[PDB]
């Protein structure tokens, strides 16, 4: 899970 | 370098030379290491529909010509469909050898709020001519949901630059030789590709994420107080690996390829012109100098905002949807509190 | 630990 | 009379009394023959859904439970699709036997704003149970345009009364004899669509446009017509296709009275309720056509486009008995 | 008795007599036990908007004033157009007879709207006493693009001799001894109301349409797989739901709900609450429904919002249940 | 010239020596001066998307991952906002150095019909690779109108060439200078298309907004429908501007009459600068001798397709909103 506000990925 | 991106550093000395004004000190994160954030005003102007100033034209005359004050001192709700005009607290005195260019902030993308800078005279949208004297306006138009804004809000950003510093095939072919540009030997360079991931992330599969509707109002300055599922349904790779974009829908999804911007570059993400009339990607923006440094891995993957246009259409992995495009820093950024980037 | 679709 | 509606000086009795209540004094044309006129308050909170309070529950506790402040001093934009709740600058502490019930004001229903009056512990919009004591609550959603609302604008009314004095099909149609309520189909009388034309054009009336700019409720007349609607026009067949995101002001054939000791109110024709339906039916004073005049009627259609003709049942008016004459 | 609801066995007769006629032989599973099927026939017109016949009037005078689409081997309807699909059975009912039509409650749950029609009609889904002529079926989808043929059924005609309703007393004495909920009863019939706490350990309240899928088969409609038609709904937080008015909601009753083999039942819209939400596709119920094997059944419900979203709440009443004697007790 | 469009001669050329293939004989007005029209065959596939087939995949065999069959043998209804895939009569196979592209007919565009042309391999639609050789499909979706279609409905065209054979800016100005291209001093940059707001006649016309709900348009019979039973005309009632709303389809036309000569063909291209505002929809192929012998003297107005993106935008007149690009023929 990744958040829609994830910055780096 | 006589030509490149204005660092931090000189976007800094723009403002203690006052070739770049604002009506109060600047926050302590505005400067980010190759563009500036820009503040909205006191006031938004409801209206009708958006416009093109044109030549010989000031922005304030237009919108004198047209019509709802909002007041943005404590918080106003911008509804999903309405287009509003707000005059930015930042204003330009630019050397007649520097432009600029604005983006959304990713943020801004990320909750689907269509926006355009605006200048005085302005023919195009986002571009800030050569030695540009005078004030900036912010379209706003939210798609998906209801947002709140006020002054100070942070939506868009400008990037500062003398010439055009883009690198060629070579030059960029090169940079990924001496540094990695994609954690993969070796890219698609056209700037470099990126492609859709829609295999899955995680042991349920993660693709991304759709936008929900008749949400609550977003607050743009607590956009970490807000619960992911109340405005965002995730999305799970369950057969094929593909993905139906619906044209009224929004999607946030993750490029297959870990990328990496040297600090002596920044980028720009650009829609992949071949299939702008299938799909596009949205709110494309600026990469700073950092981005994906170097960990035990280099490269972060970029998230991408991507809609179909007018039918919809199955879109599958692999499917290239952007272009990451590279240019040269006129230095290295000094970073947040110019004590280094990291 | 329950899924979405959330109402 | 011991059961019907209160007239003009009943409600004014009323405000003298306190068993009506307001934060500020009346305004000059606030009290209708039969009826009264609602005034905004300072403020409306947008919410994300309408709802209903439900039983011991007042509004105030359950609007917290789910938002936005706006304030209305100077006017506010309300945008269509969006809901707002705003408290009313009136407030009711009713005789147990006296209850009320609200409707739209007819220049409401011709913008297309949907509007419910609340109560706290209410069951259903629109009623206020004999004997009420406590706030009224407008929710308001612009539908076809955005609207421009402050403090003291009116919207809604609400009509006050003592049992309730209807009459069936016998009385209406006797009430017809001595006193002609049309210039009859009595299930109250049916009232029926023209669809064939007014003057040299052949106006039959008009669409609300679908992108407008904003109506400000307190200064309709500042707005040219044929900004926010197209004129619809005779041609063919006498038939006009309803369809479904589309906002109809269209006229009725029979032209109709309302006699002084008598009130009057539309009601949606229930056989054709999946069909289309009559929007914003309001209230009919005592004296309307004092000969006869021709109703005003809204109409929009439920999800699948329909071919309205000419001739076709619209509504119903039903009447009820007044107290006592209005002044 | 003399006033009522005719049973399969009536039914029958009525073909037998040729007050019901057909273009072919009735399906074996097209009689029900106080209601028959109407089956497509042939030939679907494609209209531009829906239409009341009006007095003196043929339906084909209408019709001929389109597009004719070949119902033979399949036709896909599109979500947002009418069709108006001449039916295979006709009438010649006696005079004191009477019919009215629901959708299936299949029908229903793929938010198909239909309406029957007959000539001269000034309402729909209601067959005047001693009806000759032929029926219609109006047909949109809209949540769901259909494909249907020549056969397939999508709405129900029940046929009655008067109309034997009954009241609080009669409803209350029958809840006595048949047992009408598994509870006790809000007689006004009784109401239904709304069951959004959730069912299981992931507390599933219902579905949502999904907005754009493959089309759906009428007749082979359990072939799909549930995720490429439906969202799940799961209760979380309050026990609420939260009614977008473009959207279509498969929700339940908290009631089980029974009909005793003497009576017929059929789902009415929640007046009152109507300007703000509505029951959709309300149908008949079966003598029989709910038999004990537990006794009672809930009632699956279609529900959207009018015009304004709403919030709708565990327990809030959704509907009445209405019942109507039969005239005999299903063959 | 080794390089540029080929003529009509040089199409029928193609049929004859085997490079273009057809299920049935040509129709007589098939081939156009400067393009061929394709036409559709006996079944349409009803699908739930658009899709790109990518290299190595024939559509066919896509088409199969994917749904359910129309047939076209007496007329079917395309309805709005739905998805069909068609086979089209015509298949290529041509030379290493010939290449094809393809546009909708300008009457398609009047219509809001989107088309796509695809082909095997395919990682863009509307252009067909050099050297080609396999079937074409139509991919159709009725935007603003339902629309009646059948076996041969022509709704979109092909332009052959080999290489690119792309005027400069002196050698348009020097072609402006011998046959008129603006009838009146061109704005190159291909020419200029500006919009014009300020209307035609007595009442002030400024062209056509189509209507959200309408009856079927067939597109073999197009002569026998009434104008405002699918149009709202719209009039100059003010300053001269438009605005465009999202939802809607304009038919408008531009300031400038065009003439593009008998050796020259053309294509109206997007102002890409203003793309993100509003773009002219169904960009088409002209043909040589457009606006050339006429009644009025040199030189017609372009019809223009034009639509918003996401939000309003307040059109005004004199706005460029395109350029035709000219191309040598072979």
């Amino acid at each position: 899970v990744e958040v829609p506000l994830a910055g780096a990925v | 370098r006589t030509t490149g991106i204005l660092a931090d550093g000189a976007i800094r000395a723009l403002f203690a030379g006052d070739k770049l004004k604002s009506e109060a000190d600047l926050d302590v994160d505005q400067v980010q290491p190759a563009s500036l954030d820009l503040r909205l005003g006191s006031k938004a102007y409801r209206v009708r529909a958006s416009f093109m100033p044109g030549p010989g034209t000031r922005v304030i005359d237009k919108l004198n010509r047209f019509l709802h004050e909002v007041d943005l001192s404590q918080g106003a709700v911008l509804e999903t469909g309405c287009v509003y005009i707000v005059p930015l607290m930042e204003s330009l005195a630019l050397p007649a050898d520097m432009s600029a260019s604005a983006n959304p902030k990713s943020s801004t993308g990320r909750l689907d709020i269509f926006t355009r800078v605006m200048t005085d005279n302005a023919q195009e949208f986002d571009k800030i001519p050569a030695g540009y004297t005078g004030p900036l306006y912010l379209e706003i138009s939210p798609r998906t949901f209801p947002i709140v804004v006020r002054r100070g809000s942070r939506l868009s950003q400008i990037r500062f630059r003398i010439g055009h510093a883009l690198l060629n095939e070579s030059e960029v072919l090169k940079l990924h030789e001496t540094e990695t540009l994609v954690a993969s030997e070796n890219p698609n360079v056209t700037g470099i590709a990126l492609s859709i991931d829609l295999k899955g992330f995680g042991e349920n599969g993660l693709i991304g994420y759709r936008g929900k509707h008749h949400t609550a109002v977003v607050d743009v300055d607590k956009k970490a107080q807000h619960d992911v599922l109340d405005f965002w349904e995730p999305l799970f790779a369950r057969g094929r690996a593909e993905l139906i974009l619906d044209p009224d829908e929004f999607y946030i999804l993750v490029s297959r390829e870990a990328v990496h911007v040297p600090p002596l570059y920044a980028a720009e993400m650009t829609p992949f012109d071949p299939l702008v009339g299938e799909f596009r990607v949205h709110y494309a923006g600026f990469f700073d100098p950092g981005f994906g440094h170097a960990q035990g891995g280099t490269g972060s993957r970029a998230v991408l905002e991507v809609r179909s246009h007018e039918v919809p259409f199955i879109l599958e992995h692999g499917q290239i949807v952007g272009r990451l495009v590279y240019e040269h820093m006129l230095e290295k950024p000094e970073g947040l509190y110019g004590t280094g980037l990291g | 630990s329950n899924p979405a679709c959330v109402a």
